[PDB]
């Protein structure tokens, strides 16, 4: 379910 | 428009802990992902964590993972790092830095804009020690083709920075002060130089205005010429 | 991880020369790099996002290009606030950074003045000797600095300091200590540090007995 770190953080 | 403004930095002694803070402004905090990134003395640049809009996910990088932990209170438009079981090697400048922000949504993944202005972390044992300032006197040793110098000293202080005034007359050639070297001891040391025409020598009389804040002293240090 | 590598790690231009700034990733990374002003005391300055989408606040002199694992960023035309640090980020996989490429103003050859102090009394008094040697406005930075005492040649004990380049002359200044303690200080008489450097005629020697 966590995004990948580098996707969109807004 | 948007600002951030970090607080917190000091010294620290290796193995304890400490908490930065940052406070946002100029655009809608809580719409926005924010990092941590840090400029090591030696190294260069290195990313520290990052932290959703929300706060909902936490990256944090290896070196920091365990130690660090990045939070954010909206409400506030403050972004927090606690940092625990600090080590020499996290002596830094750190900076808070808003993750880009598109409002088209372009692209699939995300780098940074905004930086703050960062705020200075410095661990290590050593005690916060206020500069001892020598005269580096002129004389005929310190002329070079009709240029005098003369200097002050600023001898074994903790942490950075101190700031050398003058006082300058109107052909001073030159006002240079060096950065800090790192002793053996753990102190630093640097001097700080003004040029002036070789024959105001035994003119005029120069006083350096020595300035560690860190320490909260200040240091007026007369500069008197040599016969030699 | 990504490692980042910008070519040249240092240049030296002139006020309206166009320079060129390599980066290269270890990775594809398409088009996600980033491109970043730095100065000494300040915050850094997003220039170039998405390898070539220059922001709105960045003067059109700057430019950048490239996909994958190739990148440049391009001044077209140097101005006097364009000399700086310049760092290469990519955001693909997580987040690094270049080591930063320095860009120099170039400069006709400036010979330095060369100045040596004595250590004051007040320092002896406090047990240790410093012996100060200075370097003001030469360039280009190259240069020897060599302390000698008794004509012997020291090393391992001298301490070295540039200040960055001026922003007036764009001239270098250098600062080499020699610090001894009180005792050994009195064992010798001659102080020098000579100095050489491609603007002087010849080596310049600055030295001073103990106690005149």
């Amino acid at each position: 379910g966590n995004p990948d770190p580098n996707a969109n953080p807004n | 428009q948007v600002q951030l403004v970090e607080s917190g930095g000091g010294v620290v002694q290796p193995g304890r802990s400490l908490r930065l803070s940052c406070a946002a402004s100029g655009f809608t905090f809580s719409n926005s992902g924010m990092h941590w990134v840090r400029q090591v003395p030696g190294k260069g640049l290195e990313w520290v964590a990052i932290i959703w809009y929300d706060g909902s996910n936490k990256y944090y990088a290896d070196s920091v993972k365990g130690r660090f932990s990045v939070s954010r209170d909206n409400s506030e438009n403050t972004l927090y790092l606690q940092m625990s079981n600090l080590r020499a090697e996290d002596t830094a400048v750190y900076y808070c830095v808003r993750a880009y922000f598109d409002s088209e949504n372009l692209y699939d993944y995300y780098g940074m804009d905004v930086w703050g202005q960062g705020t200075t972390v410095t661990v290590s044992s050593a005690s916060t020690k206020g500069p001892s300032v020598f005269p580096l006197a002129p004389s005929s040793k310190s002329t070079s083709g009709g240029t005098a110098a003369l200097g002050c000293l600023v001898k074994d202080y903790f942490p950075e920075p101190v700031t050398v005034s003058w006082n300058s007359g109107a052909l001073t050639s030159g006002v240079h002060t060096f950065p800090a070297v790192l002793q053996s001891s753990g102190l630093y040391s640097l001097s700080s130089v003004v040029t002036v025409p070789s024959s105001s020598l035994g003119t005029q009389t120069y006083i350096c205005n020595v300035n560690h804040k860190p320490s909260n002293t200040k240091v007026d240090k007369k500069v008197e010429p040599k016969s030699c | 991880d990504i490692q980042m590598t910008q070519s040249p790690s240092t240049l030296s231009a002139s006020v309206g020369d166009r320079v060129t700034i390599t980066c290269r990733a270890s990775q594809s990374i398409s088009r996600w790099l980033a491109w970043f002003q730095k100065k000494p005391g300040k915050a850094p300055k997003l220039l170039i996002y998405t390898a070539s989408n220059l922001e709105s606040g960045v003067p059109s002199r700057f430019s950048g290009s490239g996909s994958g694992t190739e990148f440049t960023l391009t001044i077209s035309s140097l101005q006097p606030d364009d000399f700086a640090t310049y760092y290469c980020q990519q955001y693909y996989n997580y987040w690094t950074f270049g080591q930063g490429t320095k860009v120099e103003v170039k400069r006709t050859v400036a010979a330095p003045s060369v100045f040596i102090f004595p250590p004051s009394d007040e320092q002896l008094k406090s047990g240790t000797a410093s012996v100060v040697c200075l370097l003001n406005n030469f360039y280009p930075r190259e240069a020897k600095v060599q302390w000698k005492v008794d004509n012997a040649l020291q090393s391992g004990n001298s301490q070295e300091s540039v200040t960055e380049q001026d922003s007036k002359d764009s001239t270098y200044s250098l600062s080499s200590t020699l610090t001894l303690s009180k005792a050994d200080y009195e064992k010798h008489k001659v102080y020098a540090c000579e100095v050489t450097h491609q603007g002087l005629s010849s080596p310049v020697t600055k030295s001073f007995n103990r106690g005149e």
